[PDB]
């Protein structure tokens, strides 16, 4: 028998900051899922997860009318979570 | 919603990043990748999500282009959600997986994620620790020194989240 670490290899990623509100649009969608969506599409290719979701949260840096800003929590991630899309 | 047309990684920039830091990917010939989304849309008290199925179109879609196979389950209680959780990680299927990614879409809190069945008197709501409790090693031995992805489309208080300044 061998023992093992009991949360390893995880990242989780939220619409907005403790404490405050996420802006879902009533006929587009959710600003953050459609964000996360265009990020994603461009950058699986060449950026990782933790590379993509930090860029996500650039998007959203200036406030105008509706202000939110992704957060990036209990992240045990030991490595690079590359996707490589077409593989 | 999106049509979710991602850009594709050429060989020649494949073998450009090759490491002993970067997680191990299965060929796609064998492998079976599982990808959870739960969204909840009508409730009883708080009002309803107008929008939401633009949302799982996206998401539903961009997964699959990901080599994800997608399960989409509606409107759901918190009770509902832990039954759905342990039996998303009791699937033999993630043992010839390299990765997963879950997708929360409802209404939230400082605490976690609000159910069907949430009121300010009766409350329903699914704590953010419960979720990393049954995706962990002790519980989910099948995705053992595996990436494993959450996100969270919800609110997190009622502050705007906003100063003002000069
Ligand atoms: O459903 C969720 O997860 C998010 C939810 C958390 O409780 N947030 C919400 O209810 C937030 C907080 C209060 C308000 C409630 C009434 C519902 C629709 C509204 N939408 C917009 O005002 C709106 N959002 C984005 C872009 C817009 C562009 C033009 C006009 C209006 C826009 C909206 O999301 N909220």
């Amino acid at each position: 028998i061998k023992k093992a670490h009991i949360e390893k290899d995880f990242i989780a990623f939220c619409s907005s900051t403790p404490d405050n509100v996420s802006w879902r649009h009533p006929t587009m969608g959710s600003v953050f899922i459609g964000r996360l969506i265009e990020h994603m599409q461009e950058y699986a290719c060449s950026c990782d997860v933790e590379e993509i979701f930090r860029k996500v949260r650039f998007s959203f840096e200036q406030p105008d009318g509706r202000a939110q800003m992704p957060t990036t929590e209990r992240v045990t991630l030991t490595r690079c979570f590359y996707l490589f899309p077409g593989h | 919603g999106s049509e979710g047309n991602v850009k594709l990684c050429s060989l020649e920039e494949a073998q450009r990043i090759w490491s002993a830091e970067i997680y191990p990917i299965m060929d796609k010939s064998s492998r079976t990748r599982l990808a959870l989304i739960i969204c909840n849309e009508e409730f009883d008290s708080i009002p309803r999500r107008t929008g939401a199925e633009v949302d799982i179109t996206g998401m539903t879609m961009l997964l699959q282009n990901l080599g994800y196979s997608v399960d989409v389950k509606k409107n759901l209680t918190a009770s509902d959600m832990t039954t759905e959780l342990e039996a998303f990680a009791h699937r033999p299927e993630h043992k010839t997986s390299d990765s997963t990614f879950l997708v929360f879409m409802s209404h939230g809190i400082r605490e976690g994620i609000c159910g069907k069945k949430h009121s300010e008197q009766v409350p329903d709501i699914l704590q953010l620790n419960a979720i990393f409790n049954m995706l962990n090693t002790k519980n989910c031995p099948s995705l053992k020194d595996k990436p494993k992805v959450i996100i969270i489309q919800a609110c997190r208080g009622d502050s705007p989240g906003v100063v003002w300044f000069k």
